[PDB]
RNA sequence: AGUAUGAAAAUGAUUAUUUUAUAAGCAAUCAUGAAUAUAUUAUAUUAUAUUAAUGAUGUACCUUUUGUAUAAUGGGUCAGC
RNA sequence: UCAUCUGAUUAAUUGUGGUUAGUAGUGAAAGACAAAUCUGGUUUGCAGAUAGCUGGUUUUCUAUGAAAUAUAUGUAAGUA
RNA sequence: AGGUAAAUAAUCUAAAGGGAAACAGCCCAGAUUAAGAUAUAAAGUUCCUAAUAAAUAAUAAGUGAAAUAAAUAUUAAAAU
RNA sequence: UGCUGACAUGAGUAACGAAAAAAAGGUAUAAACCUUUUCACCUAAAACAUAAGGUUUAACUAUAAAAGUACGGCCCCUAAUUAAAUUAAAUAUAAAUAUAUUUAAGAUGGGAUAAUCUAUAUUAAUAUUUAUCUUAAAAUAUAUAAUUAUAUUAUAUAUUAUAUAUUUAUAUAAUAUAAACUAAUAAAGAUCAGGAAAAUUAAUGUAUACCGUAAUGUAGACCGACUCAGGUAUGUAAGUAGAGAAUAUGAAGGUGAAUUAGAUAAUUAAAGGGAAGGAACUCGGCAAAGAUAGCUCAUAAGUUAGUCAAUAAAGAGUAAUAAGAACAAAGUUGUACAACUGUUUACU
RNA sequence: AUAAUUGAGGUCCCGCAUGAAUGACGUAAUGAUACAACAACUGUCUCCCCUUUAAGCUAAGUGAAAUUGAAAUCGUAGUGA
RNA sequence: AGAGUAGAUAUUGUAAGCUAUGUUUGCCACCUUCGACUCAACAUUUCCUCUUGGUUGUAAAAGCUAAGAAGGGUUUGACUGUUCGUCAAUUAAAAUGUUACGUGAGUUGGGUUAAAUACGAUGUGAAUCAGUAUGGUUCCUAUCUGCUGAAGGAAAUAUUAUCAAAUUAAAUCUCAUUAUUAGUACGCAAGGACCAUAAUGAAUCAACCCAUGGUGUAUCUAUUGAUAAUAAUAUAAUAUAUUUAUUAAUAUAUUAUCUAUAUUAGUUUAUAUUUUAAUUAUUAUCAUAGUAGAUAAGCUAAGUUGAUAAUAAAUAAAUAUUGAAUACAUAUUAAAUAUGAAGUUGUUUUAAUAAGAUAAUUAAUCUGAUAAUUUUAUACUAAAAUUAAUAAUUAUAGGUUUUAUAUAUUAUUUAUAA
């Protein structure tokens, strides 16, 4: 149930790093994407090219934003009177700074 | 009960409902991204549904047709955005696949998602129309788009097309009128070139497309095999 | 819980040298090859240093006891007190 | 916690506030409870209580080097 | 009884070193520090393991060869 | 088992706390945030109103809006109770203090008027607990004033038509569902016999103070060291069903979560089914299994006479005959001990 | 009573060491009390099998604990606090 | 000594004698949990099975006693907490121990056990007991050793792909009944064989799923309650087209089936009024998979199939031959020569290892791995299958097609037509 001794430096290290099962393997199965000449996984789509195509689809197949007439044709002063500004909470501010906590996809290296 | 399908870490009732939802979403949006295991199971359902619809369309037996219809109805959630999904299935989706013997979907593997390391895939409908009757482009048929992008890249590099690319193009063609296929390719080029910001001289692009079509369509050792002494 | 400074140790990762995949026990000491490093008197057949070839000897430390390798006490390690 | 079980118009359950406790209350009485546990709480002080008992008591070198017996002891873990 | 109680001697206790396979108390012998030629102690001298050659008898059972198991039985052997 | 600090070991191991998720888009930044659609879960709640509490957690700093009427506090009044207060000498007392009496405080309670909308100031003058039956009345049908059977029976409002003050008032007549529920009324059964305390006319007034108000509240926003399956007061709690607040469903509302994706060995947990047998298991039938109406009938021995036994066991009617939601309902007996309903070691 | 009973009930009385409000005795009712029997039922068992979900296993992210003189931590026999 | 009809030594064996054991009850004081379940390992002082000596007390058959022998096997129930014991029913037999009286970081907790309580006894009493009874508390994610499986690395008498012997590590090894020989041998009769073979079983082990049984959150049908859809039809509105003389008629698309007021306070329902405010087909969700009847694959035992591994060799106790030493005798603790066991060696089976063997040898396609689709396999791994698309041949998974199975209605039918 309980360790009888302080496990030594040797014995913890040979346990962890000695076996190949536990080690990380080289990703030999990279290959060139045909659409953009960059690294991608074998038997896998290029995340750049499919992303680009998804973006294209979004730009074309776009549901139009609903802008109400009455709010679109308000005067500036009138709009300010109706819908004044406010102090956002700390939480709200944190939520707004998305680049702080949201990871955008990185581009791979160009294949040789 | 064991081995017939993926369990997907869900109770039976939930699992089936999930699969139905995935099928509905595939029919609505002609491609969808999801986890690999879910996509694989969803394909099985969607394909089955398509075949049933085809059978209903074709069969002379009225009772059979009614039974197929009932089965199709059972296998979908018809509400909200999928109210007129049955109609779409009979009129829009299933008529694409009348000549095609199975294989109506394609699950294309993606790079696994970063937060979760979950293997990610794209379940999508085969031979989805890239251009509707309105002057727009349609959401779906990712593989075709990728192929055309690869072709464009090859043209830019002034390289020959890869054998695999040609094989894929041939596969795409098999259930496609040649002129229609060409027109689709041309349409894809217009969007793709603009996105990538390469110049679109139209006549030259058309000629290239024609050349690509021609080679696709017109079909043309270490050990020796010797009889026993 | 001042301010500077900090190659103090425990501790982690990495690199170098050296030994190690037929060998068994306080992991040290003594014998003794080999390999490496440094050496403005290596003149060399040289000198020091580092390193579990191989051989021999070797039952942690304290406390408490007639008596403890004891499977009796107490201590995870180092720093300060 | 889940299942199962018991009471469920009564010696019922329960909200809000009040009274009674550290030789000391409350107790359909089990030494039961009195702020995560009482044959009598907690805190502060006497206070460095006391301990014939346990453990600990830190550099080096040099010289000599025991005893575990007798007697006594409310003494046989001690002390002369 | 590795028991208990005292008597005498020794060792251990507080004693390292050699021997007794390993060993608090047995057999030798008392470490001031080295050196390693010579005498050695107890104990050893086929190899493991430092060191050996002989003589005369007996055993044939591996008896025995560093921890001796009895009455009795059988088979011999001497002497009368 | 020294104290403090720092850093190891177990170990990148267990675990990440009852849980249903999917896609598309915000965004070629999302398992976790927002939106839309689908799916599910809670639904006499995981909803909607509130009380208490609390690092304001909120839909936020440009912030929770009150003269009063199905608005609370504050205020007036007092209960339980409290008070270095109160009375040459209230009484007692080593001091502290304690007692009695006064006065003051003290909500958990009582407190005028109001949609016709309503006016609170000042001055002057003399209600334990339970029940709504039976009878009687008239109404509706059958038969031949009287019988039989059935509901109805105190209050709650609009309409129409009359009669009196003069379209505004008062009274009368007639018209008009069922089932729950409310308040207010009346009469009244039982013993356990049911709070306290604070006037009326007239004249003159009344420019209406302060505080509470977010959200959370069967909970991530309180008490539990934690965003803890524990603890936490009250009122509504769509319909369909039913005796019902049981049980099923779920209109609406809310929610789907600081872990995910896969795989589903051994093994564990929590479930479902099981041939032939049926307690052979085991300390022990522990556990599991077992319900042939839940309504209406019917129901024994014994017995303290109490359908106590009884919700008796069996059994019948209605329903169903191959079965086909949940929930209520789980035998009979002998003996020991204790009359019984209760109480007890909060945590063996 | 059971194929078979140290249990149960009935009965006997060398009551080691019963007995009358530390109440004695026999009942009806009650009891989540204790023991025993019958019925019914069954995965309790003969004798386990299949299935379901949550873990377990793998990948990603986060990240405990008791313990620990130091460890280069085998079997047997012998020895020996 | 003495029993044993006679004779101490077939069998029995007083009291006294000499040992072994460490299985009981003690003693010592170095040293501070009984039973059940589960799985067992070891011993032999052998209970059964195999071999054999003796047995006026071996005629036969049952026995009794002794030697070899640990290969295989050695019980299920009633009572009790019990081990034990009593009994019942079996068995070839129901052996005796050791293993911290094996086994609680494997289960249990009935006994023993503290707090509550009562009884009998003891005590003035608090309370007590080699008493009785009811109740009643420990948990642990495994670091090392070890064991069960599974990988990676490695040094290979030097490579890879395959086939692989000796060997090592384990497994296995049986037993009963009936039948025949034979109612023979033997015996007055009663009774009744050895030697040996066969067939049925047994207990154990292994594999398997064709069939049978179970399961089957694949599936299908039935079915109660509530809710929610799609389609069709009707009505209404809007939008888009066509006709007609913005209106009406038609076609397509989308949305809608609400609402409000009455019946004396509130809620619900009902009807009436108001409004365009619909009733058939087919689905789904929830209620343990809602319940029930079937049920494919797989997995399984209740099922099926096979095995209990020979022949051979050397032996144990025991039984002999010739034959001295020792004129006889003596199977030899002499030389020679023979028999002899469920034991030993082996044999058989599994796992490991890889001596050896065949082939190829820097590669337009050498051998492996990474990758994908997977299952023959599986925790992860590993293993195995496939990764075809060109001059030919090769289907891994899904999908498709197919026949087949399941479900449950169906000739009162389906399809072609005249
Ligand atoms: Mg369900
Ligand atoms: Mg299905
Ligand atoms: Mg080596
Ligand atoms: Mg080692
Ligand atoms: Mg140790
Ligand atoms: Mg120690
Ligand atoms: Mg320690
Ligand atoms: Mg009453
Ligand atoms: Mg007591
Ligand atoms: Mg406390
Ligand atoms: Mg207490
Ligand atoms: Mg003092
Ligand atoms: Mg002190
Ligand atoms: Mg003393
Ligand atoms: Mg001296
Ligand atoms: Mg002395
Ligand atoms: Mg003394
Ligand atoms: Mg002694
Ligand atoms: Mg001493
Ligand atoms: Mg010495
Ligand atoms: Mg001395
Ligand atoms: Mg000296
Ligand atoms: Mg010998
Ligand atoms: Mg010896
Ligand atoms: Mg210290
Ligand atoms: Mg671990
Ligand atoms: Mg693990
Ligand atoms: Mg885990
Ligand atoms: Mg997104
Ligand atoms: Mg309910
Ligand atoms: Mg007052
Ligand atoms: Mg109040
Ligand atoms: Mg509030
Ligand atoms: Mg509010
Ligand atoms: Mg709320
Ligand atoms: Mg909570
Ligand atoms: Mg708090
Ligand atoms: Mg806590
Ligand atoms: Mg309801
Ligand atoms: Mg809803
Ligand atoms: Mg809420
Ligand atoms: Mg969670
Ligand atoms: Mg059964
Ligand atoms: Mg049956
Ligand atoms: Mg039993
Ligand atoms: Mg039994
Ligand atoms: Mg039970
Ligand atoms: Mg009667
Ligand atoms: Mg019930
Ligand atoms: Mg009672
Ligand atoms: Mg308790
Ligand atoms: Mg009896
Ligand atoms: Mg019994
Ligand atoms: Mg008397
Ligand atoms: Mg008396
Ligand atoms: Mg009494
Ligand atoms: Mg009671
Ligand atoms: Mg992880
Ligand atoms: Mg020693
Ligand atoms: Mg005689
Ligand atoms: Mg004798
Ligand atoms: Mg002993
Ligand atoms: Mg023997
Ligand atoms: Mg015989
Ligand atoms: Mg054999
Ligand atoms: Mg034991
Ligand atoms: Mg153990
Ligand atoms: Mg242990
Ligand atoms: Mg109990
Ligand atoms: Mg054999
Ligand atoms: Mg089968
Ligand atoms: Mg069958
Ligand atoms: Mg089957
Ligand atoms: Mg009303
Ligand atoms: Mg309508
Ligand atoms: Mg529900
Ligand atoms: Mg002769
Ligand atoms: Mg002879
Ligand atoms: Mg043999
Ligand atoms: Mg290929
Ligand atoms: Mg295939
Ligand atoms: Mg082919
Ligand atoms: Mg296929
Ligand atoms: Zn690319």
């Amino acid at each position: 149930a309980v360790p009888k001794k302080k496990v030594s430096h040797q014995k913890k290290r040979q346990k962890l790093y000695g076996p190949g099962k536990k080690q990380l393997k080289m990703i030999h199965h990279l290959n060139k994407c045909p659409s953009c000449g960059h690294y991608k996984r074998a038997n896998t789509l290029c995340m750049y090219c499919v992303g680009q195509i998804s973006h294209i689809w979004k730009t074309h197949t776009a549901k139009e934003e609903i802008k109400p007439r009455q709010e679109e044709e308000l005067s500036e002063l009138d709009q300010r009177v109706l819908y004044p500004g406010r102090r956002d909470t700390k939480y709200t501010k944190d939520l707004k700074d998305k680049d702080n906590y949201l990871e955008r996809r990185v581009r791979t290296l160009k294949k040789d | 009960t064991v081995g017939i399908a993926r369990k997907l870490s869900r109770d039976k009732a939930h699992r089936d409902a999930l699969l139905k939802n995935l099928a509905c979403q595939l029919f609505q949006h002609e491609s969808i991204v999801s986890t690999h295991a879910k996509c694989k199971e969803a394909s099985r359902v969607a394909e089955r549904i398509i075949t049933w619809t085809k059978r209903a369309i074709t069969t002379s037996n009225s009772v059979a047709q009614a039974e197929l219809k009932s089965q199709i109805q059972s296998q979908l959630f018809l509400a909200g955005d999928n109210r007129k999904l049955m109609k779409r299935l009979f009129s829009e989706i299933a008529p694409r696949y009348l000549e095609r013997p199975g294989g109506y979907t394609r699950v294309l593997r993606l790079e696994p998602r970063a937060n979760d390391s979950a293997p990610q895939s794209v379940l999508e409908l085969v031979d989805s129309p890239v251009m509707s009757e309105s002057h727009t482009v349609n959401r779906g048929n990712l593989k075709m788009w990728l192929l055309v992008k690869s072709v464009i890249n090859d043209d830019a590099n002034q390289l020959p097309h890869n054998p695999l690319t040609l094989q894929n193009l041939h596969k795409v063609a098999k259930f496609k009128a040649e002129a229609q296929l060409h027109g689709e390719i041309m349409l894809i080029k217009q969007v793709l070139l603009k996105e990538m910001s390469l110049p679109y001289d139209e006549a030259l692009e058309n000629e290239r497309t024609q050349a690509l079509l021609k080679e696709v369509y017109s079909s043309s050792s270490s050990y020796v095999m010797v009889p026993r002494p």
